[PDB]
Order: structure tokens, then C-alpha cells, then sequence
């Protein structure tokens, strides 16, 4: 039984310009003079709004799918599972997990650079959702989860035990439940040294949370060359515009202002287009996390290499900075063995083909065991059926088939 | 009045304790309304709240279809 | 209609249009208004077009969601998880409308939930049984098998159980008898 984790960025930092302070600062010349290239401004706000309800937005379909908030009973057996570090802890102000607070704390006189970029017209406004809400909204998912089911998902939330949701979804992957029933101790045991292993890596390893920073980093670059542009000359005199208006006379220095208005305006332009295709990416990357939350923890998913590496059995969302983490539980095979076998069994002249698993041999007796597990039975007619003679098919074997009737005519 | 929210300065409102629906977003959680004759400003509601009866051997069944 | 609106801007030349430029001032020096006019209007019609090709961009992202949920919840019928609507889907009928698609989704919903209780495995003649395809349930003085999502009691027999090893290993385990039914027409 494995455990791992995968990371989806959901949202963006919202952002506001301010045109007059950024172009012509404290100057009223300059301000006056702006009057004439029209329109230029407005289309900058209504752009940048658009992006800031868009994240919003995001942050609401992603994490808003459940219109009931679940709380787990106070006792706490779920048939061996611990789950004691995803469930909410009640010590600490936060209402968080100990996971959360690891992800948390692993992404990050003198004046603070936020106090100075707004000090020149960028400020950045708060999300619609704060950190507690959306922290409900995963308890709320994970109570639902581990009490009732994939029955939330498309109705009333319909309470069951544990060890039966497993053995259902075992049934869902292709094995019997008595496999689960008679090793519920070891797979508890397996989930839980995974868990931990979990718990080591984020406690010790520091990259796993490459995507949400390079988002930051990236938003912080495009800030940082849009304030550096400001100290360029752009073919005038000098960046400092009431030099320009007290060293040389008003012919020229009309010159020298439109040089500096006209690159000004382009530098805003090219940022509000480079913030455009990465909000569109960060779109795509939400509607990819808000189905993986609808397919993957919502129900169980046949998808191969979607919900997991393996065969899928359940998934686990957590919060994380601007991002979603999932924990995605899955089952993988081990310990192979070699065997024999045929495609169907020609007994009485006709040929038996097997009604679910696959016959083997150990090299003497022949059986019919189930496929991702090693259950030998003997071949019979309840597991069996039968379909012309057996001259027609290639590679056809001669046995014995247990009829469980004549024993019972005779005793 | 006067309401301090994380998102700056509120004037015209009146803050209330209940918790409805958002109707108008303003931030920090806190959406505002046009209800009673006047705007209310409140903090968003989630959703209604509900348990789950859960044991080692309860289950629930449907009867009837929609 | 912004795109339209632009046309009166001065972008610093001495008009917002090219006539009265061009009768009152030499060609030496009207080619300066001349230059800052074509530049201003050339910026915003290539303005107008990149903003163009990103709503292309999404309205074709759009598009090809559409493609697949006609092909998948139209064509066939689909065990993705609130994919074609919300509960179980069964079937969906398209329309269309100006610019777009409108999906009807019919789907089926559980209700009247009732409780009951129930055991994992039955441990008869030291043997475990476990169900078929269904759910062991009980009433408080017999026990049924019913299946998931729907109450349909019946009697426990071998034609609805399978037998796998003994009955000291499964937690939870309950005793109760399987009804054999070769054996009454054999005595009869």
C-alpha cells in the first residue's frame, strides 16, 4: 500500500496599478499633459479586475463543492487507521493539521520592499477567502470521506464502516474482499509506516514545493523590472522629470516628457500582457485540479496514471499556499511467481474455459486462480463454462473438471 | 458608522452577527447586503453544519429514487 | 467600440486629424505629426488584435470541453464522477443556442435512507461466508442480503455466498445458518 503526493498551484496574487503616481508622480505638469493620450488607463483597471474575480473565482469552484460541513465523532477507531495527523487539531488557533503547518512553514529598522513598491502605485488586495475557510472546507471533505463514503458525492451522506468501504473498493480494483479481511492488520500497518514516511520527507526535504514558489518568484521578477524601469532614460536628458522642467525651455522639454510618457505606457502595456497568459495558465492548472478533486477523492477512479502511480484505492486533499496537495492511496503487486498454463481445459471432448481467473499449473495438478492474486482452487463446473469441442482450439490441455453432484447421489 | 476590515475602511454600513449567503463581495470574508431599508455588512456562511452518525456496525440504506 | 473610440486621440501631434496637418504646415515639418499619429494608431490596432488572439485562445479551450462532454456523456454513458451532472448519470440530450451548446443531463438520486445493521462475514458450520455482490443487513431479529443502492431483502443461501477458510479470522463475524437448497427437493 503506497502513499504519494502530488502538488497543483490553484491561484495568483492579485494586483492593482495606479497610472498617475507611476507615470508622472507628484508633478502636475506631467499630470496635466497625460490628459492627452485618451483612454489608456481605464482598459489597464478593467483588465487587472478581470484577473482579480477570475482568481477568486478559481479559489471557489476548486474548493467549494460540498454544501453540508461534516464534523468526525469524537471517538476515533476507524478500523486500525490512525489519521491523526490530516484531521483537524483543536490545540493549536490555526484548526490546522500538522501537515498543513509543515507546508505552510516550508514556503516563504530598514524599509520592507511590499511598503515600497506601494509607495509607487502597486498595492495588492486581499483573497475573498481566508485561510480558516478553506481549512473547513477540507475537514468538511475529509469527515465526509471517512464516514460516509463516495455516497456525499451524489446525495445524502450514507454512514459505513471502514474495513467495508475498503473491501468495496479492493471488489472495485479486482480482488476479494476476504483478501482484506484476512490481512486488514498488515494493510493498517502499511498505511500507517507510509504515513509517517510522509511525515519524515516533509519534515526533512525542502524542494517538494517547487511549482507554488517559482509562481512567486515569478510575480516578484515581473514587479521588480516593472519599478527598475523607471530609471531609464529612454533617449531624454534624465529620468528625473523636474530636472528636464527646470534645466531647458518648454520646446524641447515637451520632447523629453512624450519620450518618457510613451515608454512609461509601453512598459505597462507589456506587464498587463505577460499577467494575462500566466492568469490563463494558472485558469488551466485549477479547472486540472478541480477534476482531479471531483474524480479522484469524490469516488474511485479507473483512469490509469491519473489518481496515483498503481492501482487507485482513495485520495486525501490538504491546503497549501496559493495550491491544493494531494495524498493519493494506492495498491501495488510484489513478490512474483513463474507458472504454467493453457487457454482452456478439454475434458468429455468438449472444452471448459474458465469463468473469471486463469488456470496453472505447479507441474503436476492444474488450477484456476484469481488474476492480481495467487489462490489456487480446484478446477469445477461452478467456475467454469463450457463451449463446443476441443479440436478447434491452439493449445488446449487434457484434465479433469469436479462435478460437486454424483458425490452427493452416492452418500 | 465606521467598520475596520483587513481590506481598508468601511463607511455607511452597519456590521451585524448573524451570517447569510454572499450577496456583495468586499474581502477578509466580509461580504455586504441591502436588507431589512438598509446595508448590512456581515461575515460569509459556509454552509448548513451537520454530523454523521458513525459506529462499527450502522449502516444506511436508500428506499425510494428521484 | 473602445477600438473606435481611439481615433480622437492627439498622442502629443498638434491635431487628431491628417487634413488641417496637411494645410497648414510644410512638409518639412508636418512629417513629426505625421510620425507620432501613425505610431499612436498602429500601437492600439495591434493592441486590439493580441487581446484578440487570447479570448481566441480560450474560447477554443471552451470549444474542445464541449467536443468531449458531447462525445462522452451524449454518445455513451459515463462513470466519471459529477462529469455529465450531479448524482448517477444515466443519459443527456443536446440543444443549441447562439454561440454555444446547452447540455440537459438526466441522472438518478438515492432518498429515504433508512438504518440498519450489519456484520462482514456469517460463520456457519465453521465455515466464513461472505456475499456475492450485496451487503449483509438485519433488522434486529433475522438477517438479509440486499443489494447497494436499492432494499431489496432475500433469504441467505450458497447460490448468493462464497466460503474462504475459517471462521476465527475475520473481526466482526456473526452466527448465523445458509439455507441449502439441493437438499430439501433430495428428501422430498
Amino acid at each position: 500500500i503506497s502513499v504519494t503526493t502530488e502538488i497543483l498551484p490553484v491561484s495568483m496574487t492579485k494586483t492593482s496599478v495606479d497610472c498617475t503616481m507611476y507615470i508622472c508622480g507628484d508633478s502636475t505638469e506631467c499630470s496635466n499633459l497625460l490628459l492627452q493620450y485618451g483612454s489608456f488607463c481605464t482598459q489597464l483597471k478593467r483588465a487587472l479586475t478581470g484577473i482579480a474575480v477570475e482568481q477568486d473565482k478559481n479559489t471557489q469552484e476548486v474548493f467549494a463543492q460540498v454544501k453540508q460541513i461534516y464534523k468526525t465523532p469524537p471517538i476515533k477507531y476507524f478500523g486500525g487507521f490512525n489519521f491523526s495527523q490530516i484531521l483537524p487539531d483543536p490545540s493549536k488557533p490555526s484548526k490546522r493539521s500538522f501537515i498543513e503547518d509543515l507546508l505552510f512553514n516550508k514556503v516563504t529598522a530598514a524599509r520592507d520592499l511590499i511598503c515600497a513598491q506601494k509607495f509607487k502605485g502597486l498595492t495588492v488586495l486581499p483573497p475573498l477567502l481566508t485561510d480558516e475557510m478553506i481549512a473547513q472546507y477540507t475537514s468538511a471533505l475529509l469527515a465526509g470521506t471517512i464516514t460516509s463514503g463516495w455516497t456525499f458525492g451524489a446525495g445524502a451522506a450514507l454512514q459505513i464502516p471502514f474495513a467495508m468501504q475498503m473491501a468495496y473498493r479492493f471488489n472495485g480494483i479486482g480482488v476479494t474482499q476476504n483478501v482484506l479481511y484476512e490481512n486488514q492488520k498488515l494493510i493498517a500497518n502499511q498505511f500507517n509506516s507510509a504515513i509517517g514516511k510522509i511525515q519524515d520527507s516533509l519534515s526533512s526535504t525542502a524542494s517538494a514545493l517547487g511549482k507554488l514558489q517559482d509562481v512567486v518568484n515569478h510575480n516578484a521578477q515581473a514587479l521588480n523590472t516593472l519599478v527598475k524601469q523607471l530609471s531609464s532614460k529612454f533617449g531624454a536628458i534624465s529620468s528625473v522629470l523636474n530636472d528636464i522642467f527646470s534645466r531647458l525651455d518648454p520646446p524641447e522639454a515637451e520632447v523629453q516628457i512624450d519620450r518618457l510618457i510613451t515608454g512609461r505606457l509601453q512598459s505597462l502595456q507589456t506587464y498587463v500582457t505577460q499577467q494575462l497568459i500566466r492568469a490563463a495558465e494558472i485558469r488551466a492548472s485549477a479547472n486540472l485540479a478541480a477534476t482531479k478533486m471531483s474524480e479522484c477523492v469524490l469516488g474511485q477512479s479507473k483512469r490509469v496514471d491519473f489518481c496515483g502511480k498503481g492501482y487507485h484505492l482513495m485520495s486525501f486533499p490538504q491546503s497549501a499556499p496559493h495550491g491544493v496537495v494531494f495524498l493519493h492511496v494506492t495498491y501495488v503487486p510484489a513478490q512474483e511467481k513463474n507458472f504454467t498454463t493453457a487457454p482452456a481445459i478439454c475434458h468429455d471432448g468438449k472444452a471448459h474455459f474458465p469463468r473469471e481467473g486463469v488456470f496453472v499449473s505447479n507441474g503436476t495438478h492444474w488450477f484456476v486462480t484469481q488474476r492480481n492474486f495467487y489462490e489456487p482452487q480446484i478446477i469445477t463446473t461452478d467456475n467454469t463454462f463450457v463451449s463446443g469441442n476441443c479440436d478447434v482450439v491452439i493449445g488446449i490441455v487434457n484434465n479433469t473438471v469436479y462435478d460437486p453432484l454424483q458425490p452427493e447421489l452416492d452418500s | 458608522n465606521v467598520f475596520q476590515t483587513r481590506a481598508g475602511c468601511l463607511i455607511g454600513a452597519e456590521y451585524v452577527n448573524n451570517s447569510y449567503e454572499c450577496d456583495i463581495p468586499i474581502g477578509a470574508g466580509i461580504c455586504a447586503s441591502y436588507q431589512t431599508q438598509s446595508i448590512i455588512a456581515y461575515t460569509m456562511s459556509l454552509g448548513a453544519e451537520n454530523s454523521v452518525a458513525y459506529s462499527n456496525n450502522s449502516i444506511a440504506i436508500p428506499t425510494n429514487f428521484t
